[PDB]
């Protein structure tokens, strides 16, 4: 059964490039304003 | 354009510890699990060669000298670390050329098989050509970062 | 003078290499002072046959002599025919000898079943009966029957089965005559087959002996069994042939043979043969004191008129 | 050329002590002078020839076969296998496709020789033969997979065979399946990986937040 | 006084397919015996024949010499299953021999083993088991090795073997192995296995006991029937209603052993609708001399299903 | 059958840019952990 392999590791990148961008916004915020 | 990679360095060292590890693991696999005595040399010409060992010991040293020496900036590190990137670079071209051949070879005998699915040479050969191709695409990848650090160490000197 | 001609010979001793048949042929009670004994294989002369005349005994006019042949195993195991010719008195005479058929060839095996005497005696319609067993198919496959005195022979039935180890059984069954079975007329079963190199001949007969009629006695069930079934039993013995056939009967109805059993007949004491058989009949205990009453008939060959013979059990 | 091809002249996979059997490369009668590479049970054998010929079989020629003409690729390995019984149920086929054909043969050791043979299939007899000769079964379908024995008479003696089983499938099973269990199986650690980092690098970044 | 040996040969005719009586002939001629000192018996497969009344015919005679023969009647059958046909000749005390056989190949003939269970009366009432391999067919007895194993525990006994040399040309061995009583009823198991250096495998037999659900047998005795006043009594004894079908049945009269060639036994049949029951008769038939002798007759039978010392029996007496 | 055998090569590529880019912000948060210090 590959694909319900494929569906939680997708899951898996959604949640993680979704958390990527929450730290990556808050590395912008804190080192844009010094 | 100097200071566009003194901030992007220990990265680079990063990533040659990534894919020699990830080679390292490649490798591991097919030497315990395949029985090669019932397959081609021509197919398995990036195993016969040694590639995925050589290759990550130099890829795992280069990356952690590159980390070291950032992370020490000490006067004896830096111009050492210069040739234990050239011999990365030197190792990363050479398995370039020997996973292009095995590719050719992968080719040539995938020819001969109707399906993915005929017996054990088809799709062990199948399986050899993906390993083949994400193996190309770091050695590509950690070329790059070798031959792009090692000009910016050559270009401080001049 | 008609002298006896009879042709013996030797065979295989299983403690020697035996390479060498020999075969006698026996003039007995021929004229004096004559016969000569020639040899012939497949209806041709031997001149090899190196013939050693010996005189056995004289009386009076007659007297007895014999020749003697020496023949190999593979001139014996080639099947053909050897005859001895006798020419006493400007008569001549004959006797051939072959070796006996292989009797399963291609591992047939076929049995010839006598009629029963119930059918033979009482009901008056008896059946011979040929099965032939382990064939791997039907096909090709005739069975032909023979008498003895006359030509004119009843219709067979013939049927086939396919059986669970996947062998083909045919089995023929010709309906023959009480008459002629009772003054010992024999009959023959042969099958053949383009495979086999010879016909399987079967023979049967009435069996040969010293006829002797039954003696039966009948027993009460036990006076210690007070349980919820009652035994009888029914001691038919002294009594040749082994063919015999045992009826129950409840009032003068007949019991099925389902419900009773009857043992295997044995040999007793020499040297004439004699049977002694038991048969069981066991009802329940309701059935039993019904104020009834029991009969145990037997039909045999050796019974006089008309074959059959009663004792009746019963509580009165 | 394409991959060679190993078959056997006589083709019967089960045989017994001292049959004789020829194993053959890509295919032609002609036992040709060294041009032809055998491996036996994964080892190199000094047979060169395009013919190998076993005139005595043992129990130590039991393995694993695999022939390879000069120009050619390896062969897909066959598998022999010597044994000693009383009698012997012979196949040419341990598993066969669908609308193939496969025969099988009672067999006895040894000047035993065996008459009036019955054939099983699940304890179900199919065949009655007097002789001990092929029993050729043609386009086979899924009814024909089973366990197979059959019995017979040495002389008089009756003698049973050991049960073999015969699979007919739809397409061959190709043995390494889970070597394709291994990019997943990497991806698992990576993600896991990543996560590790993330939690390290929301740690520190909350500590540092406290800080200013 | 000198030992004359006579030559002793053995004819006999052939089949014949266009005759009805299917019988075969057999001569077992003697030539230069002494007078009155002459006796030929007749054998098939080590076993005599009793029941056929065989003619014995003198040729001649030539001084103090003669010669005589007997003559046999056989089956086509018997002669057909390929058996051993043996005269022998008794003169003065010596023996003499002659054999013959229906002529066939050099097929290897295969060899047959047999396993049987203990007796009941030694099992129960003697107290010595012993299981006896009967190994048969046999064209020598060298290089042969019959072994013993158990199931349960190890400590075989040792296991007296013998080999027997037959008239067919043939070698036979017997090995018993005497075993204890109680793993017997408790029910473990044993097996022989023969081996030969031409052997692809040995050959293996396993016994135990019988598996079922036991039943006591319940027996009766019957007096002579009254319509029997001959020279001869008949006493019966029927036993029914046992599993298994492994039974002893002795007579006794006056509290002394008969031997068990003066009384028979039928073979046990099942009946009782797959509740698996047997039953037995037993015939004893003595003369009115000895009935008349005021004695008391008993039946005796030993079962394992049966109350503990396991014997069973009823009385006949002529006075109740 | 070809379909998943082509997706675990993306799956791969997404694993490997996804630690060459969690890595950056992993060094990026310790060198401002140790310019903050
Ligand atoms: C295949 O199975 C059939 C039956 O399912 C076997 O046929 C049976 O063979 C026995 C042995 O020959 C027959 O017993 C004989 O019966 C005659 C006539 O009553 C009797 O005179 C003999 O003394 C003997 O008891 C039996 O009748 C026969 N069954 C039938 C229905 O005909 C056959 O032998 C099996 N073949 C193989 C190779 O296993
Ligand atoms: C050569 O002659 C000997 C002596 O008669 C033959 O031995 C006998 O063979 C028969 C058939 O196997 C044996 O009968 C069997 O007996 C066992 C034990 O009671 C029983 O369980 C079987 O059901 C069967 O009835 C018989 O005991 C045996 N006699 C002796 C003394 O061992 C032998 O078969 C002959 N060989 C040839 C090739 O004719
Ligand atoms: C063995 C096969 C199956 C997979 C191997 C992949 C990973 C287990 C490895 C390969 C290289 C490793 C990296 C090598 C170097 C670094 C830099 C390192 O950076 C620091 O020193 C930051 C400060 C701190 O350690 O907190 C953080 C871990 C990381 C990303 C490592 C995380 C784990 C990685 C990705
Ligand atoms: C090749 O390998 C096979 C294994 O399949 C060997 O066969 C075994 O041999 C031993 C004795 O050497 C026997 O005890 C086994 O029963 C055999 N196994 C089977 C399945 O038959 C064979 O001997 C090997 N041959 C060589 C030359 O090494
Ligand atoms: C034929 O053989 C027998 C037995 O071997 C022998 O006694 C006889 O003398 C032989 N016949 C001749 C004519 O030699
Ligand atoms: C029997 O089978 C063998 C091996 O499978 C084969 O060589 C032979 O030709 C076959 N014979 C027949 C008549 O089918
Ligand atoms: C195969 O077996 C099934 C059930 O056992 C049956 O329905 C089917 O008809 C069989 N196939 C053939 C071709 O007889
Ligand atoms: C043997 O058979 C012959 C031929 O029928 C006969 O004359 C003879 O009386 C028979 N002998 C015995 C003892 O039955
Ligand atoms: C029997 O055993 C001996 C040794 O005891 C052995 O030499 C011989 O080969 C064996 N076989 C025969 C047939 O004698």
């Amino acid at each position: 059964l590959c694909y319900i392999l494929d569906a939680i590791l997708f899951l898996y990148g959604i949640v993680l490039t979704l958390l990527y961008c929450r730290l990556k916004i808050q590395v912008r915020k804190a080192d844009i304003a010094s | 354009w100097q200071s566009f990679l003194k901030k992007e360095l220990e990265f680079l060292g990063v990533t040659q510890v990534l894919v020699g590890l990830i080679c390292l693991c490649f490798g591991t696999v097919v030497c315990s699990t395949l029985q090669t005595s019932d397959f081609d040399d021509e197919v398995l010409l990036l195993y016969r060669a040694g590639y995925p060992f050589w290759g990550a010991v130099l890829f795992v040293l280069s990356g952690f000298l590159s980390i070291m020496s950032e992370r020490k900036n000490t006067l004896y590190l830096v111009r050492g670390s210069l040739g234990a990137n050239i011999v990365s670079s030197i190792a990363a071209g050479l398995g370039i050329a020997i996973l292009i051949l095995n590719l050719s070879n992968n080719s040539a005998y995938m020819n001969y098989c109707k399906d993915i699915t005929e017996d054990d040479g088809c799709f062990v050969t199948s399986f050899i050509t993906e390993l083949v191709l994400m193996l190309l695409f770091l050695t590509i990848l950690a070329f790059c970062s070798a031959v792009l650090l090692i000009i910016y160490r050559i270009g401080q000197e001049f | 003078t008609k002298p006896t001609v009879d042709l013996l010979h030797s065979s295989c001793d299983p403690n020697a290499f035996h390479s060498t048949i020999q075969l006698y042929c026996f003039v007995y009670g021929h004229i004096q002072n004559d016969v000569s004994i020639h040899w012939l294989m497949d209806d041709r002369k031997i001149y090899e046959t190196h013939a050693q005349n010996v005189l056995i005994k004289e009386e009076g006019k007659l007297a007895s002599t014999y020749s003697r042949l020496n023949i190999t195993q593979q001139q014996w195991m080639s099947e053909s025919t050897f005859t001895c010719k006798v020419t006493s008195q400007g008569e001549n005479y004959w006797a051939h000898t072959r070796r006996c058929s292989d009797d399963e060839p291609r591992g047939v095996i076929t049995y010839l079943i006598p009629p029963s005497p119930l059918d033979l005696y009482e009901n008056g319609t008896p059946k011979l009966t040929c099965l032939v067993l382990d064939l791997e198919s039907e096909e090709n496959i005739t069975v032909t029957w023979v008498r003895e005195r006359k030509k004119s022979i009843g219709s067979a039935s013939q049927r086939s089965t396919k059986h669970h180890n996947a062998t083909t059984s045919i089995t023929s069954i010709l309906p023959v005559d009480a008459k002629d079975w009772i003054e010992g007329e024999g009959y023959q079963c042969r099958v053949d087959h383009p495979h086999f190199p010879k016909p399987i001949v079967r023979s049967i007969t009435k069996a040969p002996g010293k006829r002797s009629a039954p003696e039966v006695y009948v027993f009460l069930p036990p006076e210690e069994e007070e349980k919820d079934k009652r035994t009888l039993t029914c001691l038919i013995q002294n009594f040749f042939p082994e063919d015999i056939s045992v009826q129950w009967l409840q009032d003068s109805k007949l019991i099925p043979k389902s419900q009773h059993s009857t043992t295997t007949p044995l040999k007793y004491n020499g040297s004439n043969q004699r049977f002694f058989i038991f048969s069981r009949l066991e009802v329940t205990k309701a059935l039993w004191t019904q104020t009834k009453q029991f009969t145990c008939r037997v039909i045999h060959e050796a019974l006089r008129e008309p074959r059959k013979l009663e004792r009746t059990i019963s509580k009165s | 050329t394409q991959k060679s091809v190993v078959s056997l002249d006589p083709p019967w996979i089960r045989i017994l002590t001292g049959d004789k059997v020829t194993l053959i490369c890509n295919g032609n009668n002609s036992s040709q002078m060294n041009s032809t590479k055998w491996i036996h049970n994964d080892s190199i054998s000094n047979v060169k020839s395009s013919h190998w010929v076993i005139v005595s079989a043992t129990i130590q020629d039991s393995g694993k076969y695999i022939c390879q003409k000069q120009g050619f690729y390896k062969s897909k390995p066959v598998y022999l296998n010597v044994m000693q019984e009383w009698l012997l149920l012979q196949s040419s086929a341990d598993v066969v496709l669908d609308n193939g054909s496969f025969d099988i043969r009672c067999r006895s050791w040894k000047k035993w020789k065996v008459h009036k043979v019955i054939y099983y299939k699940d304890d179900i007899a199919f065949k009655y033969s007097y002789d001990s000769n092929n029993i050729s079964i043609r386009k086979a379908t899924f009814n024909d997979s089973g366990s197979y024995h059959c019995t017979g008479y040495l002389n008089k003696v009756e003698c049973k065979s050991d049960k073999f089983s015969i699979a007919v499938v739809k397409d061959y099973t190709i043995e390494y399946r889970w070597l394709q269990l291994i990019f997943p199986s990497l991806a698992v650690i990576l993600f896991a990986v990543d996560t590790g980092l993330w939690f390290s690098t929301h740690k520190q970044f909350e500590s540092i937040l406290k800080i200013q």
